[PDB]
């Protein structure tokens, strides 16, 4: 049925900028777990074509989970 | 080869090819826009030694080549040489097939339209791209600034624009195009280094003069007292090691190079300078736009990496514009790349995907379709 | 790590959990693989009112000891965090302090060592601890559109907790670097993009921590 | 949406939309009656940038628009544009549904009747109001004065009336309508500022001239000695900062703008002036009314906020009317809003609720019903 969505904070919550200085910085940090979380923080590994966003991640995640789901019965 | 439909942002303004993918921060393939040709005979049997050297490979062999920029003042002169530059661009440096990717070219406003039209003809007939667009350099320089309102100064290797844009709308009557840019500053710098005593006449030596211009020049905030300072003492004399041997030491030539950009009477080109083409482009706009052009003056292309050019720019426009105005010369240090970055943004928008000049629409109305779809 | 009190639930699942039950082709049991999907990470940096963050923050603050919260440099009042409110600090029917020892015990049963799980608590303490960093516009001197941190005492405890030098991360909130084939240069972020950079670092750090948790349980 | 049956008082006289609820002191939505349209192409992809800018939002973007008043001299020219003004009025600024509220329009006397009739047709067919009324501007200007007897001067942006009313009865034969009003004074002020040296030709520049008229004009109680005073010294020269830069300094143009209102030979429009249309509207009335028109002369619409215009008005009517009469020019400083305020009073009376032109009575006799129920 009809669902009402308040527009407050959509653009605020799509923002998912995780640019290269944060990943290289936390890869530089001495904690081995934080190195284990960000494998792309190595500057020897070229970062890539690498933009945000959040809704692209949730869209590709629903599409990917939908794919792995519908390959089974 | 590629499992994506990512749009290609290829950007030769006039003097430096930068290219890459849509939705990316840094341009992937950056190399100079030169084609090489051996000006004398070969001797060693079994070498390879093809009669073409394009991009930075030509700068590896620039001692034995006649370097030749195929595009001059934003106008493409030799279409075969520019086809070599594009072939090396997509097939060697960027290393991707143009058949599967839309392309986003760039050019100057007030262009001869055979450049735009024949550029679209080469992009569809030779490389067979599915989609194509002819982006304005300065508008993309405003896309990377994160704004929708501002007047744009970029000043590439062969052209400068000062395109004013207010709230998503450009002002096409207030547009400007001055042909004084970094290559003319390179030739003037070569002339005044000949005046000091270092004779540079070869195109490879001209490339060395371009290197000295990039490394060792600043803008001279007040040119008169800086000129008297350079005439006073040797605190401005700086040594630069040339490739293979003899060092140089430049004095007043360190700052008389970009003063030519602010004063074209040194190179004898009849103009008003950068700071008065900005003010004339603002005064050609209407009355209720100008403080939004004063607070958002963008200076984000090439040939602006001279230190303190925002101080000379703001310090001069403040003398030209009336008082109680906030002259904000926006100089984001990511410039020389911001036209590519605006290419990456504009190629990655959702609204842009019905503005592509595409094949089967190119073939419908021929090569003139760019003058009715693009601008 | 994946539940929160909502407006209409006392306890609600805010992710999808998938389970591989893998058999031999002839019909004998082999194993299984947990896979997480759709972690609502936007709850980590901001909650709608009348709701709750993920339970591990409340159980971590309410259930830990003095030596652990001194090692994590965590105040245990819920008023001293920008990612937590005092209104949903407590409901009835759910006791966070005993459930914390239930989660650490259960984590030991599923098989983690003491400094491993303690390091997980270091990263969770970093995600919660990132919330008290605030920004302000740089205007002395003004050039050009530069973001500034407000205080260093929170940041130096985060950097000491993560064993990183402070000036690298203080650079990392305000500047973004554009590279090339031959060079790289740092341009400024403004005030707002500094806030979304901090929040994106928080929720991405928490989400990738949760995926690493599922990965390490999969062994 | 709204839990009330409060009547809407919408008031566009000719140049400024003011609207609000019945039984209220101040009008809730006050914004200029302009529609905008971008006179050139857009460039920035992903902006919004609809091809309509109405109200004060158009004045936010007036540098890039062709401003166009949809109603001229009280006569609506473009019905689609006025429908945009009403749509923005009820749905955006006032933010209420017209389906649940009666509406109280305003117009000029001696109107072309297709304005009244098609205005009622748009109010019932498009917005579907339950009730509707076509109020006279000047009579409502006498409702806010708290009187039942007086002659009414309002002088809006496109019209002036001088409607005499005695003891609840108007005098329809002694009514007047002069087409000299504030917009013609704005055009004449633009002409004489072109005479001084400041060239204004754009509609946005015309809006700036309207701003200078509102801020920096007075009435010149004796125009001859004030003219010799302005020719004498620079005690009348006043500087006004234009938007974005250059200041102006006006002299005799500060008071020659409303003297055109008192003397239409400056704008070449064949008339008698305001002060003689008042005296002619009094002399067209009968003998035993006139001292009640002298003691209650109301001057309470727009374009009367010039300082001292009551002194010029009383000082001139005293020269026209015979002696031993008490010329009381009632100028309550709540004017420019008093036609809306009289709308609020008249819409909040108890007797008025059987004078509404309503639906199922509109449909009974068609759109001509306004010429038998309203006046
Ligand atoms: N750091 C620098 N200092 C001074 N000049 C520079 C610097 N970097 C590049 N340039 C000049 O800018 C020109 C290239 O500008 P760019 O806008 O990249 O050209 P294109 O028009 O090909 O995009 C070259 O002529 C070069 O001399
Ligand atoms: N303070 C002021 N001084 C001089 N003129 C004014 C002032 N305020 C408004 N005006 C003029 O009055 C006109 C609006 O009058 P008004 O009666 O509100 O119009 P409407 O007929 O829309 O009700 C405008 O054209 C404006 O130029
Ligand atoms: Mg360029
Ligand atoms: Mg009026």
């Amino acid at each position: 049925g009809k669902v009402l969505y308040q527009v407050e904070g959509f653009v605020d919550k799509n923002n998912d900028l995780l640019y290269r200085d944060l990943s290289q910085a936390m890869w530089k940090a001495g904690h081995a777990l934080i190195k284990s979380l960000f494998p792309e923080g190595n500057p020897a590994k070229v970062n890539l074509k690498r933009p945000p966003t959040a809704g692209s991640q949730f869209k590709a995640s629903v599409a990917t989970l939908m794919k792995n789901l519908q390959t089974k019965n | 080869d590629e499992d994506e439909t990512t749009a290609l942002v290829c950007d030769n303004g006039s003097g430096l090819v930068k290219a890459g993918f849509a939705g990316d921060d840094a341009p992937r393939a950056v190399f100079p826009s030169i084609v090489g040709r051996p000006r004398h005979q070969g001797v060693m049997v079994g070498m390879g030694q093809k009669d073409s050297y394009v991009g930075d490979e030509a700068q590896s062999k620039r001692g034995i080549l006649t370097l030749k920029y195929p595009i001059e003042h934003g106008i493409i002169t030799n279409w075969d040489d520019m086809e070599k530059i594009w072939h090396h661009t997509f097939y060697n440096e960027l290393r991707v097939a143009p058949e599967e990717h839309p392309t986003l070219l760039t050019e100057a406003p007030l262009n001869p339209k055979a450049n735009r039209e024949k550029m679209t003809q080469i992009m569809f007939e030779t490389f067979n791209v599915p989609a194509m667009y002819v982006a304005i350099q300065a508008v993309l320089s405003l896309y990377a600034s994160g704004r929708t309102t501002g007047i744009v100064l970029d000043s590439g290797d062969g052209v400068t624009h000062n395109v004013p844009i207010y709230e998503g709308y450009a002002l096409p009557h207030a547009i400007m195009r001055l042909d004084l840019a970094g290559r003319d500053l390179t030739d003037y710098l070569m002339k005044i280094l000949t005046e000091r005593g270092y004779s540079f006449v070869t195109t490879a030596e001209r490339e060395i003069v371009r290197d000295i211009k990039e490394k060792l020049c600043y803008v001279a905030l007040d040119f008169e007292n800086e000129m008297a300072t350079a005439a006073s003492s040797s605190s401005l004399e700086k040594s630069y090691e040339l490739p293979d041997g003899q060092v140089i030491t430049i004095g007043n030539e360190r700052f008389r190079c970009p003063e030519t950009l602010f004063q074209p009477s040194f190179i004898g080109m009849e103009s008003a300078g950068i700071h008065e083409t900005t003010y004339n482009s603002i005064m050609k706009c209407d009355i209720d736009i100008r403080k939004d052009l004063y607070a958002n003056n963008v200076m984000s292309g090439g040939t602006t990496m001279y230190p303190g050019i925002a101080d000379r720019m703001q310090k001069e426009i403040t003398a030209l514009a009336p008082s109680t105005m906030k002259i904000k010369i926006i100089a984001p240090p990511e410039r020389k790349y911001s036209v590519w970055i605006g290419g990456s943004i504009l190629a990655s928008l959702s609204t842009f995907q019905q503005m592509w000049i595409t094949k089967q629409e190119y073939d419908e109305a021929g090569p003139s379709i760019v003058h009715r779809k693009c601008f | 790590f994946g539940n929160a009190k909502t407006v209409r639930n006392d306890n609600s699942s805010r992710f999808g959990k998938y389970m591989d039950i893998e058999f031999d082709f002839k019909g004998d049991p082999l194993g299984g693989v947990i896979s997480n999907y759709l972690l609502e990470k936007s709850r980590v940096v901001k909650q709608p009112r009348g709701e709750r963050n993920f339970h591990v923050f409340y159980q971590l603050l309410s259930g830990a000891s003095e030596e652990l919260l001194h090692k994590l440099k965590l105040e245990r009042d819920f008023s001293r965090y920008n990612y937590l409110s005092l209104d949903s600090a407590k409901v009835n029917g759910v006791d966070d302090a005993a459930n914390f020892r239930t989660v650490r015990n259960a984590m030991q049963i599923v098989g983690f060592s003491d400094p491993e799980a303690e390091s997980v608590l270091e990263v969770v303490a970093a995600v919660l601890k990132l919330g008290n960093i605030e920004f302000k516009p740089e205007s002395r001197m003004n050039g050009l559109d530069e973001s500034k941190i407000k205080d260093k005492n929170e940041l130096k405890e985060i950097c000491e907790l993560t064993s990183i030098d402070q000036v690298v991360l203080e650079r990392a909130f305000s500047f973004r670097t554009v590279e090339a084939k031959q060079e790289k240069v740092s341009t400024t972020l403004n005030v707002a993009q500094a806030y979304y950079a901090r929040d994106a670092l928080a929720k991405n750090l928490y989400s990738r921590l949760f995926s690493w948790l599922v990965n390490r349980i999969n062994e």
